[PDB]
RNA sequence: GUGGGAGAGGGUGGUGGAAUUCCCGGAGUAGCGGUGAAAUGCGCAGAUACCGGGAGGAACGCCGAUGGCGAAGGCAGCCACCUGGUCCACCCGUGACGCUGAGGCGCGAAAGCGUGGGGAGCAAACCGGAUUAGAUACCCGGGUAGUCCACGCCCUAAACG
RNA sequence: CCGAGGGUAGGGCCCGUGACUGGGGCGAAGUCGUAACAAGGUAGCUGUACCGGAAGGUGCGGCUGGA
RNA sequence: AGCCAUGGGGGAAUCUGGGCGGACCACCGCCUAAGGCUAAGUACUCCGGGUGACCGAUAGCGCACCAGUACCGUGAGGGAAA
RNA sequence: GGAGGCCCGAACCGGUGGGGGAUGCAAACCCCUCGGAUGAGCUGGGGCUAGGAGUGAAAAGCUAACCGAGCCCGGAGAUAGC
RNA sequence: AGAGGGUGAGAAUCCCUCUCGCCGUAAGCCCAAGGGUUCCUACGCAAUGGUCGUCAGCGUAGGGUUAGGCGGGACCUAAGGUGAAGCCGAAAGGCGUAGCCGAAGGGCAGCCGGUUAAUAUUCCGGCCCUUCCCGCAGGUGCGAUGGGGGGACGCUCUAGGCUAGGGGGACCGGAGCCAUGGACGAGCCCGGCCAGAAGCGCAGGGUGGGAGGUAGGCAAAUCCGCCUCCCAACAAGCUCUGCGUGGUGGGGAAGCCCGCAACCCCCCGAAGCCAGGGAGCCAAGAAAAGCCUCUAAGCACAACCUGCGGGAACCCGUACCGCAAACCGACACAGGUGGGCGGGUGCAAGAGCACUCAGGCGCGCGGGAGAACCCUCGCCAAGGAACUCUGCAAGUUGGCCCCGUAACUUCGGGAGAAGGGGUGCUCCCUGGGGUGAUGAGCCCCGGGGAGCCGCAGUGAACAGGCUCUGGCGACUGUUUACCAAAAACACAGCUCUCUGCGAACUCGUAAGAGGAGGUAUAGGGAGCGACGCUUGCCCGGUGCCGGAAGGUCAAGGGGAGGGGUGCAAGCCCCGAACCGAAGCCCCGGUGAACGGCGGCCGUAACUAUAACGGUCCUAAGGUAGCGAAAUUCCUUGUCGGGUAAGUUCCGACCUGCACGAAAAGCGUAACGACCGGAGCGCUGUCUCGGCGAGGGACCCGGUGAAAUUGAACUGGCCGUGAAGAUGCGGCCUACCCGUGGCAGGACGAAAAGACCCCGUGGAGCUUUACUGCAGCCUGGUGUUGGCUCUUGGUCGCGCGCGGCUGGGGGCCUAACCCUCGGAUGGGGGGACAGCGCUUGGCGGGCAGUUUGACU
RNA sequence: CACCUCGAUGUCGGCUCGUCGCAUCCUGGGGCUGAAGAAGGUCCCAAGGGUUGGGCUGUUCGCCCAUUAAAGCGGCACGCGA
């Protein structure tokens, strides 16, 4: 049945898209986390 | 008038739907003046802010003309009576010697091909605009300015009038659909007559869906939701309120009177 | 047929004054109201009474009759329009074309009903006050439908000469 | 083939009858009140509506078979 | 319940000023608000080094190893093992 | 003539009863059977609304497979007369 | 599924062939999304593959994706997002015009074929376009981001032509085939097309043309719009699509030794095309650019326009999967996934159903048995619901055509009521329809006769059991994703209520927004919940509504009087009258506001009863209508009906434990996968079981889990023991080990019991618990201003002039606030509102908590 | 009463399968009888076997229907839900 993951690029960059993260002082926080915890992938990798 | 159905199904038994006797043999809304996009949206910014919005078939909106002195003594010929979707008044699509045209909401006895025009110099005459001033105490008005130059705002309803009861100098006295005494400034321009379709009141829904049509979604009483939810609600095995009749955020709904005392909109009300 | 007449006959629209009620102001004070007597009620939160103004609805006083019109129910300010009946005259026309009338159709007071509007006065219900053995009544103070309007029903009557 | 009739199904009318129920009739001397007939002690009757232990009351219009 | 501060209201003077010394007043005394700057001595440790009655691969940092990885989570985030 | 929250019935949406499944094919399935099926229909895509908040034809339903207050991290080694 | 042949160390599992089965609105084909090399090919088989594995979606390697025209982007806008200007917020940041971004929407140029191992509307071929740049003849007022038109729109129904597609053909073309009894045939088998500019035709869409006036589209227009008249008018024309044809270019089967080059006729025919077509209807149905036209500034040595030439034409995607082994579900997971195509025959139709093309599959363990048992399935004597909570289940019924159908009803319905009959095939005669053309084939509806066969003709698949009767709910709807689909929610409709518009209300600190580009016929809130008939009484309490008195009432005002300190004036404190809001008290109204709607006596010229009376209490004592009820305890009340028998059901009675009127009362046609009751039909539900089928179970080969597990060498009975013993005692019994079975025990497993209690545990919820807060109310005061009218208390002093202040009435405008074709302004409000500080109040809307112990 | 079991001993009734007790419902033996007979009563001995089909209710029970030789009563975690 319908599952939780309906994957969408557009929808996932959209929302966790680097852009999307330096928009709200939130996500600039969350950015500068993974940064310092040095994710190798600040954000949801997509490509298109 | 007014249709009613045979009843070929439940609900269609009921519903009434409106007599469009006076609709101008048009049909589709002269673009231009109107109309412009309508931006449905049940919510505002974020939420919703008034409950069972949303849906209801989409709709064009009819641009109209709300204050009339734009075109003073330019006289206009009713061109046409179309169906406005966005009210229970008809709108009167007007064209304006002057070329221009706009659509006034259309007063009961207005007729296509007949001039109507607005001014102080004006006939006291169906569909003629004009400040209040100018019209002859206890005659049956519409679309009312409120305060000067701001717009009518007042009857606008179908069948909806005003009667000037008489005057206090620079201003002059409406009895408002409402029943409303109201003191109104001179300079407001209503509009001789009545709002005409004064028979959208009797029309019968129907089937529970139409209402739907009409962008309004299912009500769902209080008592019926759960403590959470609202004042009534919960206690169950059905329940009497457990007093007194509330709203779902909790001020008194049996009654409360609710216009601030202090409003400036004083000495100028009379019951 | 020509010419005239009387008429609350019918329908629509508009309009006038009186009066009741409420509302605002002025003034003014110890009760008003009501009855057989009262009490309820109303009134120093200023009523009743008086003056002015305003809103609204219904009925149209005098004329008014023991009168008029309609087939009946029934119809009463005034105005306008639309319209029915009806009587007189002149003896012109048609030339019996008449009468009644099961059925049908139409109309049909009041109350009642549906949907809207309206609502001042009156007022079933109902509420109190008296009265009374009681008083689900008569009398008193309130007062809802209703009474009014539009349309649709109902179709009854001491619809009585 | 038609056919007595038998069968199945479904209707129509009629009679009987049924817990219980509605009123109606009659019943020498029952309870409650008194409505009506005399201004019947609130004129009466009335169609209607509403109401009430009951007669009945009241509203509305109506008749006089009332003043 | 002063002192310092100050959202509100009222609202001075310029040293015969004016704050303070724990309500207040009086003496006595202290100090000069409503402008600003000012190193050093202090804090920390991403980073370099030094040292350890610190660990020694289930310890020690989560990671001695190609780890914030694999993997998990939509995401924030979680997070190994070797 | 061709109206309809009209009828029967596929797709499509559903989820009534039963059986099966029950370390399943499956953390909701399968079969048979049933509801709707021009509508308050179903659906793709693009959007908006969120934690005492949303959304809710109302079940305290749903809000990323456990919602009478999501999840993550933090306060945090909460507190636990157990 | 079988076999044969390859391959290979090794093949049930790879390759090939033949045979068999399965799908065929797919289980085939295309597209989107997602996936991201999974594609192709060569080598491989450790691992992945549920077995095998030579194979693979696996490993190593190499190769493959080619665009002006396809899709996106150097176009447009939608929601939304962003955001100059502007507004607001402690900071983060929230808003917000324009603009900008944003697409599956609008706009725009490519079709057919051929080529690769893998790409192809891209490469090649043929034909045919698009835009930009330059250039020349000849032609026009040229010129926007502005103006206008256009774009540009719903739903249902639908016409006319086409096309796609499909069906025949005696015709054209063909390799061929004559089996097995027959057939050398107007035999059988295959195929009879695609694309194609301009011109044509045919179909259809779009479109009056003038002329003059113009106060409008923000005085730019000859454009558009609005007026006016000689013509013209159910048209022609003019453009624009589609479809034919079309120079020409392609394709081109069944078939064998292993490769010969048709192409037409008839019919059916779309939901697709023409396309902005038509009609009807209400719920009234995007924007913007491209495009056209208009004029501006500028400019006319331009510039457009029209051609014709020549040049120029980027970026990105393009394999492959794509209903699934490549996407979401940890899996090669029976689930989930949008769009398009989806052939043929037959069944009334169809996308249903069976079979079958093209195409693709046989589902990545097999082989055997042929037990129990389970699953799924078939049949059954007699019976026919006796099963059982229950006809649960299963059966019966079943399509179409004809006949025929009741109560009741809202009149549509109830109806598919019910309940029958028909149903194939052959031959004969005959009526109309479409296409042709009026003959003809060709499909298409029929009717009428005879006649054949079978157990049976919707001969298989798809396919309602019916009826009566209550309860709840009007109805279609909605719902507890994952135990409830309901009588719950919703619902049209009814009532109450708030709200006059900067509405109330909601969200937000605010700005801003929703409300609503709405305006009382409207918007919010509440309850009720179609419709019918109705909805009584009681405002003592609570709520709400009204009430310029009174009572109480905070800050503040006021200062009698009292005090602290000074030699002092002074400087400080308290501090009475007294004026001082809302709120409460108080008065009154209010029931579709919260709510409530009694008790005890007595009474009939028989008794049984109580219409009547009496009395207590009440705020008033339950009206109508229901009524052992979704309510009735007693209870299976009692009667009646149904049954052989009826705690149910149905109809009645009411002493209603404990109905009752919009938390509506009582009914109601229709509706219902709702819950009762009954009947017929029919049945494996049952008496009562039997047989049979297949998937398992069993056996062999392959692969190989699981929770659980103190260790075990783990018997019965009496006892005993923490009170239910393999484990103690006594006795009994018992060779050791398995396999298939069954579930009594191991207080078997599972989840540190949900119940219960406990904890000065936690949470959700409520309120007239506490205490706050938001919110609203409110006095004072700041913002806050102007001119008059009018009455006060205070000390002088002489009830009259002077202090000092205030209150109320108006008025104004200029703050503030709102608005108005753009504003140094006008109009409206107006010192009020708003907002700041401060006063009190209301305040489950919200928050934090409390809500004892013994027992 | 609170003794095992609250880190679970599933709770009524039904069906299925029984098995035991006997305080026996039948059937078999008996005594007394207010036992003439045949029927009963009552008590004693004795489960070996047997102990029906329905209606109603979830029921157990019970009331009913129709029978019968009788329509027994208990226990078994009110036996029996791996
Ligand atoms: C095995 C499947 C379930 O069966 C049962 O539910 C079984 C009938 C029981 O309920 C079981 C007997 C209970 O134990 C009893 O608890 C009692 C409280 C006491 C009893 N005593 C023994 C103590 C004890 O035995 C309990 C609690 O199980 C609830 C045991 C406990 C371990 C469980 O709850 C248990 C985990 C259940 N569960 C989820 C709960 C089910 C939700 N669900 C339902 N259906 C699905 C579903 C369906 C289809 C597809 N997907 C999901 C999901 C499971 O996944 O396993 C279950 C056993
Ligand atoms: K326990
Ligand atoms: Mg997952
Ligand atoms: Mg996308
Ligand atoms: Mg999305
Ligand atoms: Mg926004
Ligand atoms: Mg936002
Ligand atoms: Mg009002
Ligand atoms: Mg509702
Ligand atoms: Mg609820
Ligand atoms: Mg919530
Ligand atoms: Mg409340
Ligand atoms: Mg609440
Ligand atoms: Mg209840
Ligand atoms: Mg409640
Ligand atoms: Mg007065
Ligand atoms: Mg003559
Ligand atoms: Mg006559
Ligand atoms: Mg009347
Ligand atoms: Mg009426
Ligand atoms: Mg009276
Ligand atoms: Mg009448
Ligand atoms: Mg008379
Ligand atoms: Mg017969
Ligand atoms: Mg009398
Ligand atoms: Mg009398
Ligand atoms: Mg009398
Ligand atoms: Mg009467
Ligand atoms: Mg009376
Ligand atoms: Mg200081
Ligand atoms: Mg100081
Ligand atoms: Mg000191
Ligand atoms: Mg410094
Ligand atoms: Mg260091
Ligand atoms: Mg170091
Ligand atoms: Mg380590
Ligand atoms: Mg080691
Ligand atoms: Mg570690
Ligand atoms: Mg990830
Ligand atoms: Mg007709
Ligand atoms: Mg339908
Ligand atoms: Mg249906
Ligand atoms: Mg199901
Ligand atoms: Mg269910
Ligand atoms: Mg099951
Ligand atoms: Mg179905
Ligand atoms: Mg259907
Ligand atoms: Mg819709
Ligand atoms: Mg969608
Ligand atoms: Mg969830
Ligand atoms: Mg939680
Ligand atoms: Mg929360
Ligand atoms: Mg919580
Ligand atoms: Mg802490
Ligand atoms: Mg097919
Ligand atoms: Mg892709
Ligand atoms: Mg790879
Ligand atoms: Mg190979
Ligand atoms: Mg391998
Ligand atoms: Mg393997
Ligand atoms: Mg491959
Ligand atoms: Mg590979
Ligand atoms: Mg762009
Ligand atoms: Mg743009
Ligand atoms: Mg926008
Ligand atoms: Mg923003
Ligand atoms: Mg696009
Ligand atoms: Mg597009
Ligand atoms: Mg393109
Ligand atoms: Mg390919
Ligand atoms: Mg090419
Ligand atoms: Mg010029
Ligand atoms: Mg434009
Ligand atoms: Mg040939
Ligand atoms: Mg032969
Ligand atoms: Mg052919
Ligand atoms: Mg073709
Ligand atoms: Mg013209
Ligand atoms: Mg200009
Ligand atoms: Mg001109
Ligand atoms: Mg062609
Ligand atoms: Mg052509
Ligand atoms: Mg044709
Ligand atoms: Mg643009
Ligand atoms: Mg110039
Ligand atoms: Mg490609
Ligand atoms: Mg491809
Ligand atoms: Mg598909
Ligand atoms: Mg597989
Ligand atoms: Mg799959
Ligand atoms: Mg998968
Ligand atoms: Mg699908
Ligand atoms: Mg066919
Ligand atoms: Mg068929
Ligand atoms: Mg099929
Ligand atoms: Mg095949
Ligand atoms: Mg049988
Ligand atoms: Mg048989
Ligand atoms: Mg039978
Ligand atoms: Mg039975
Ligand atoms: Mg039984
Ligand atoms: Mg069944
Ligand atoms: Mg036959
Ligand atoms: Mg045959
Ligand atoms: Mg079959
Ligand atoms: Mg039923
Ligand atoms: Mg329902
Ligand atoms: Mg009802
Ligand atoms: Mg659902
Ligand atoms: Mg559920
Ligand atoms: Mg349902
Ligand atoms: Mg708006
Ligand atoms: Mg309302
Ligand atoms: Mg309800
Ligand atoms: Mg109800
Ligand atoms: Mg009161
Ligand atoms: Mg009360
Ligand atoms: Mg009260
Ligand atoms: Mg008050
Ligand atoms: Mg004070
Ligand atoms: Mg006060
Ligand atoms: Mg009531
Ligand atoms: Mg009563
Ligand atoms: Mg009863
Ligand atoms: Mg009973
Ligand atoms: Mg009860
Ligand atoms: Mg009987
Ligand atoms: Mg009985
Ligand atoms: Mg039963
Ligand atoms: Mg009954
Ligand atoms: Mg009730
Ligand atoms: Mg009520
Ligand atoms: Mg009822
Ligand atoms: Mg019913
Ligand atoms: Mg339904
Ligand atoms: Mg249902
Ligand atoms: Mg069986
Ligand atoms: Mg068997
Ligand atoms: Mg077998
Ligand atoms: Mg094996
Ligand atoms: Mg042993
Ligand atoms: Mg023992
Ligand atoms: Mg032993
Ligand atoms: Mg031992
Ligand atoms: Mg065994
Ligand atoms: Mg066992
Ligand atoms: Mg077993
Ligand atoms: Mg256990
Ligand atoms: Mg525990
Ligand atoms: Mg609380
Ligand atoms: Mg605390
Ligand atoms: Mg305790
Ligand atoms: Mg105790
Ligand atoms: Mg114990
Ligand atoms: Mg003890
Ligand atoms: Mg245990
Ligand atoms: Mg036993
Ligand atoms: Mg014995
Ligand atoms: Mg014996
Ligand atoms: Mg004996
Ligand atoms: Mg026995
Ligand atoms: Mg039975
Ligand atoms: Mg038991
Ligand atoms: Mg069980
Ligand atoms: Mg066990």
């Amino acid at each position: 049945m319908k599952r939780t993951w309906q994957p969408n690029r557009r929808k996932r960059a959209k929302t966790h898209g680097f852009r999307a993260r330096m928009r709200t002082p939130g996500g600039r926080k969350v950015l500068k986390r993974r940064r310092q915890k040095g994710r190798w992938r600040l954000t949801p990798a997509v490509r298109k | 008038a007014v249709k009613k159905f045979k009843p070929y199904t439940p609900s269609r038994r009921f519903m009434t739907v409106a007599d469009f006797s006076e609709i101008t043999k048009t049909e589709p809304e002269k673009s231009l003046v109107k109309p412009l996009k309508k931006t449905g949206g049940r919510n505002n910014q974020g939420r919703i802010t008034v409950r069972f919005r949303g849906g209801g078939h989409k709709r064009l909106y009819r641009i109209i003309d709300f204050k009339r002195w734009d075109k003073v003594g330019i006289p206009a010929k009713v061109a046409a009576i179309e169906y406005d979707p966005n009210r229970s008044a008809r709108i009167a699509l007007l064209h304006y010697v002057d070329g221009e045209k706009r659509y006034i909401i259309a007063p009961d006895g207005l007729q296509v091909g007949q001039q109507v025009v607005a001014g102080p110099d004006a006939p006291i005459q169906v569909g003629n605009a004009l400040p209040l001033r100018f019209i002859p105490v206890g005659t049956v008005v519409h679309a009312v300015e409120l305060e000067p130059k701001k717009g009518a705002k007042l009857a606008r309803a179908a069948g909806t009038s005003a009667q000037i009861q008489g005057r206090e100098g620079d201003y002059v006295i409406l009895r408002l659909p409402s029943g409303e005494l109201r003191k109104v400034h001179g300079e407001c321009y209503a509009t001789v007559g009545a709002v005409g379709n004064a028979d959208h009141k009797n029309i019968v829904l129907g089937k529970a869906g139409r209402s739907r049509w009409l962008g309004r979604r299912p009500h769902v009483r209080g008592a019926a939701m759960n403590p959470v939810d609202h004042p009534h609600g919960g206690g169950e095995g059905r329940a009497p309120r457990g007093r007194p009749p509330a709203s779902p955020w909790g001020w008194q709904t049996k009654g409360l009177k609710t216009r601030k005392r202090r409003k400036p909109s004083s000495r100028f009300i009379i019951a």
